[PDB]
Order: C-alpha cells, then structure tokens, then sequence
C-alpha cells in the first residue's frame, strides 16, 4: 500500500528498501532563440537513491547525452529513472536487493512496475509524504559532481555521514528531511546556517558540518524557525 | 428455420432469445420458440420472477444438434438437453405448431442487428471459453468467473477467455519496457492475433462472446475481457486497416443495442475515453464515436 504518516516507521525496519526520487533526473533552463521563440537547454540531472535505514545513497548522474535526439523528454526521464533503478537492483547481491521500492511521485509507478517485472517479489509503492528529495541538489558535493560530470556515473555516498554511531535511523532521516525541508523552503538562509561559523567544517568525505550532538540541537532548532516564518509568508498566516 | 421446444414452464420466468425476451408465466401453457434463423450461434437465457439475481441461459447453434428446454424442479432451472432421436424431436415439434403453442422468433427482415452482434462468434470457440464437452451447447450465468479473475476458484466453471495483462512479461519485451507499454502492437499482432487467435477473426469472435455476456448476463468478467480486447487495439500504433474498419462497426453496433439504463456499470469511462479520444486510434472510430456522443455523452 501507501506509505504514509501511519507506517511511517516501516522505513527503519529491516527490511531492505529504497526510497527512488526523480524530480532532478530531467533538468533544463528555459531560455529566448534568436527569433525571439522559447528553448530549453538540459543540464545533467541524477537518480537520487536512497536506503533511508542505513543512508546509503546511490546516485546515478544522468548526463546530458541521454537526451540527444529524444523527444517527449520528461516522458522518457521517468523509463531512463526505471531502467537504471532496475539496472542498480540487478547489480546488487541477491541478499542486497530491496524488498521494496518506495517512489516519491505516483507516475514512476507504471514505469518501475514494467521495468521490475523480473522481480515479482519487490514491492513498488506510492508514498502520500511530500519528502523534499528535491533540494538534494541544494547539497554543495551532491550538485558538484552532477555539473561536472562529462559521462553517465554513479557515486555513493552516506547521506547520514557517519550520524548512525550516536542516532537511530528514525532520528537520522528526520534530522536529513529537516535539512532538506530547509534548503527547499529558503536555500539562502538554510546555508547561511550550517556554514556560518568558520570553527565547524566538512570532513573532505562527509556532506553536512562535523556539528557536536549541542550543535546539532541548535542547528535543528534554527532550521525549524526557517521552515515555519517562510510558511506564515506563504500563506499570510 | 428451426425451433427450441419446451417441454413445460412451471415456473414464472423472462425469457431471452438473443436481443428479444418474453414473460411467460408460472404454468403457462408454453412450448418453445420456433423460426430461429439458421447461421448463427443463438442464446436462450432466463430470469426467475422469484430471484432477479442469476440470469443464465445457453449458447446453441441448431446446426449442431436437436435442442429443447426443459424444467428441473430439484436443481431449480430451466436446461437445455439435446434430443438425437430425429423423429422423435420432429413429431414433438410438429404437435406444439400444430397447437400454435410456440413463439416465433421475431426478426424484422430489415433488420441486421443480431448478425452484427455475432459476426465472428462461432460455436466451436465458444465451447473452448465454455468447457464442458458433453453438450454441444454451453451455459453461461451472472457469477461465472474468468481465468484470469481466479488468478488473483472452480476450474469446471470458469470462462477461458484468453489472458490480457498490459503489465506482465507476454506483454512487454526485456528491452523494449516502454516502447511495448506506450504502444501494444507488438502484443496485439505477433503475441496475441499471429501467436494465439491466428487471425483477427477469432479475435473479434472472442470481443463479441465477451460483450454478449456482459450484457445478456451483468458477468462482470466478461466485460471486463471486452474491454481489455478494446484497448489493447485502440493501444496499438499499428493495426491492420480491415481490423480498424471492422472494430468501428463491432462497437457501433454494440452500443446501438445496450440498455440506455445498463451503461453506468457497463462501460467503463477510463477505457472509452483513452480509446475514443487520446488512444492512437482515436480518429479510426468514427460511428462508434458518434453514437457514443449521442447516447452517453454523460460517459464521456
Ligand atoms: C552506496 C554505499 C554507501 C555507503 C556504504 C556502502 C555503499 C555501497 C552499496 N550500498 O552497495
């Protein structure tokens, strides 16, 4: 079924999962042509793959030459995203592969659905949850190395740094959809919140500060205060 | 012309045969129906006044056989049986015209109605969906279920009709996951019309028995199977121009003959819709089209 507020803590069973966002797979500025006519031009996009009980993160750049010569391209994107989603199932072990794969936006489901045809027993299911996977590329690395790839690429990377020595996954994805919810709402501030001290810094293989659990606190309340003002604006409330 | 008698009617029922029916009461003096075109597959079915749930009733084809009808007071429905004594069947047949206690199929000459409706059905694929090869006929009733539905409980009476799944592995070639899902064909006219149906007449044949069903007896996997036949054409980028021809005309005559007051459950709105006006074919249905607007622009 649904994923939802009321099994929300399905998640950090163990049960192998992964949580498929694709809102940054197709990704393209609109601009003006010389005849005055509207064009679009891609950027690199990515998979972005998450395990959300062990923060595993496979993500898969898709570069700009999966496009070429393509029509009907948001379209595509969603097959391209269940093609390599199904092709990363294939490459794991069999003791590796997910249970089920939970997509953030209801119209991957067809398209995953016919791509894990050869994987009856994995479940594909919907989620009513607004996650903010979207702002993953609001993390500097994360956008970093999708702009500067020059051909399809997957990296890994531990979206929790190593938070699981001190947190439970429960905490842990909580803390990450904060941060995240944060950087969607008011990129501007939410950075200017985790890099305004100069003592804090990011470990060379890590994505967020090296933050004390005291630290952590006070960054989380600050981030909620963002969350909540930019609400009140939205909504003149 | 050839003739369905009746040994009795003991109990108040309506009586179908094809597109007409006919009340006849408990004990009324009834002997059968008499004038029934010869060349197509027929079907005489039946609704208790008791019990307005099941509708059953019986495909023939009287080029098969001697056929009549008789009541069953312990398993409580009229059967048909087959006589195979020729004389025997006659003489009975004679005395009930002779007493003119036989209804007479009534066909306005003018009329093509149930010819359109059974174009390709043939008794011989009817028997292979309804199995049950001591009778040269076949029963058919409200609750049957299809193969397919009990994939998701009696083998002996279910409805074989052919599977039709958009998602699974007979439908979609590895490699070609979102070509074969966004455009049919390749299922539609190597799996399904060159591999199982061998041609697009069995094909039509197994739509129309579907359709029949459904409307003769509400079986709701038969509609079902109706419209999964639909779709998977109008979901083909390429279909063979006799086939779109001949499925306009199929359609327009099965909307034509449906009870106005039968399409809420009857047509589904998902299907007509995505077939009539976003499906490739969407401009190849043109009389189906225009009376759907006509009758059930609700629907749409
Ligand atoms: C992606 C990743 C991240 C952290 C640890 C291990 C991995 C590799 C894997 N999950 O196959």
């Amino acid at each position: 079924g649904a994923m939802n507020s009321s099994n929300y803590a399905e998640l950090f069973n163990n049960d192998i999962k992964l949580f498929v966002d694709d809102t940054n797979v197709y990704r393209v500025t609109v601009h003006k042509t010389f005849e005055g006519n509207v064009a679009t031009k891609a950027i690199n996009g990515c998979i972005f793959t998450l395990n959300p009980k062990t923060g595993h993160l496979f993500l898969k750049i898709i570069h700009t030459s999966v496009w070429a010569g393509q029509k009907r391209l948001s379209q595509l994107a969603k097959w391209k995203t269940a093609e390599e989603v199904s092709a990363l199932v294939r490459s794991l072990p069999k003791e590796e592969q997910p249970k089920q794969i939970i997509v953030t936006r209801k119209a991957m489901l067809d398209p995953l659905e016919v791509h894990m045809l050869d994987f009856p027993n994995i479940a594909i299911r919907p989620t009513e949850l607004r996650l903010p996977f979207s702002a993953a590329m609001s993390i500097d690395k994360l956008s970093d190395v999708v702009m500067k790839a020059t051909e399809p690429q997957m990296v890994l990377f531990n979206i929790y740094d190593d938070w699981l020595d001190r947190i439970s996954s429960y905490t842990a994805f909580s803390r990450l959809t904060l941060l995240l919810r944060a950087l969607k709402t008011n990129e501007e501030s939410a950075k200017m919140i985790l890099l305004s001290d100069p003592t804090i810094t990011i470990k060379s293989y890590h994505l967020w500060p090296s933050f004390t659990d005291e630290q952590w606190i006070t960054i989380e309340s600050q981030m909620r205060d963002l969350i909540l003002t930019e609400y009140g604006r939205k909504y003149n409330v | 012309m050839n003739t369905v008698p009746f040994t009795s009617a003991p109990i108040e029922v309506t009586i179908g045969i094809d597109q007409y029916s006919f009340n006849v009461k408990e004990n009324q003096p009834f002997h059968g129906i008499k004038d029934i075109p010869i060349g197509h597959v027929h079907v005489i079915h039946f609704q208790h006044a008791d019990n307005s749930s099941m509708r059953y009733g019986y495909w023939f084809d009287c080029r098969m056989g001697n056929f009549y009808i008789q009541y069953d007071p312990k398993d409580g429905l009229y059967k048909m049986m087959e006589e195979r004594d020729g004389a025997k069947f006659e003489n009975i047949v004679h005395n009930f015209k002779e007493r003119q206690m036989m209804v007479s199929y009534p066909k306005i000459d003018e009329d093509d109605t149930w010819y359109n409706l059974t174009e390709f059905v043939q008794m011989d694929k009817i028997r292979k969906i309804v199995r049950k090869d001591e009778n040269q006929f076949s029963y058919v009733d409200s609750s049957m279920t299809t193969v397919q539905e009990n994939e998701l409980s009696d083998p002996a009476h279910s409805l074989n009709y052919t599977v039709i799944n958009f998602k699974s592995r007979e439908a979609i070639r590895p490699g070609h996951e979102m070509e074969d899902f966004l455009d049919k064909s390749y299922y539609l006219n190597t799996v399904m019309l060159q591999g199982i149906f061998k041609n697009s007449s069995n094909y039509f044949g197994e739509l129309q028995f579907a359709f029949l069903n459904a409307m003769f007896f509400g079986n709701y996997g038969s509609s079902l199977q109706w419209h999964a036949m639909i779709e998977l054409i109008c979901s083909s980028a390429t279909v063979p121009k006799h086939m779109l021809d001949k499925l306009d005309e199929i359609l327009y005559y099965q909307i034509k003959t449906l009870p106005e007051q039968y399409s809420d459950i009857l047509l589904n709105e998902r299907v007509w819709n995505i077939c009539l006006y976003s499906s490739f074919q969407k401009n190849s249905l043109h009389n189906t089209e225009k009376i759907m607007e006509n009758k059930y622009p609700e629907l749409l």
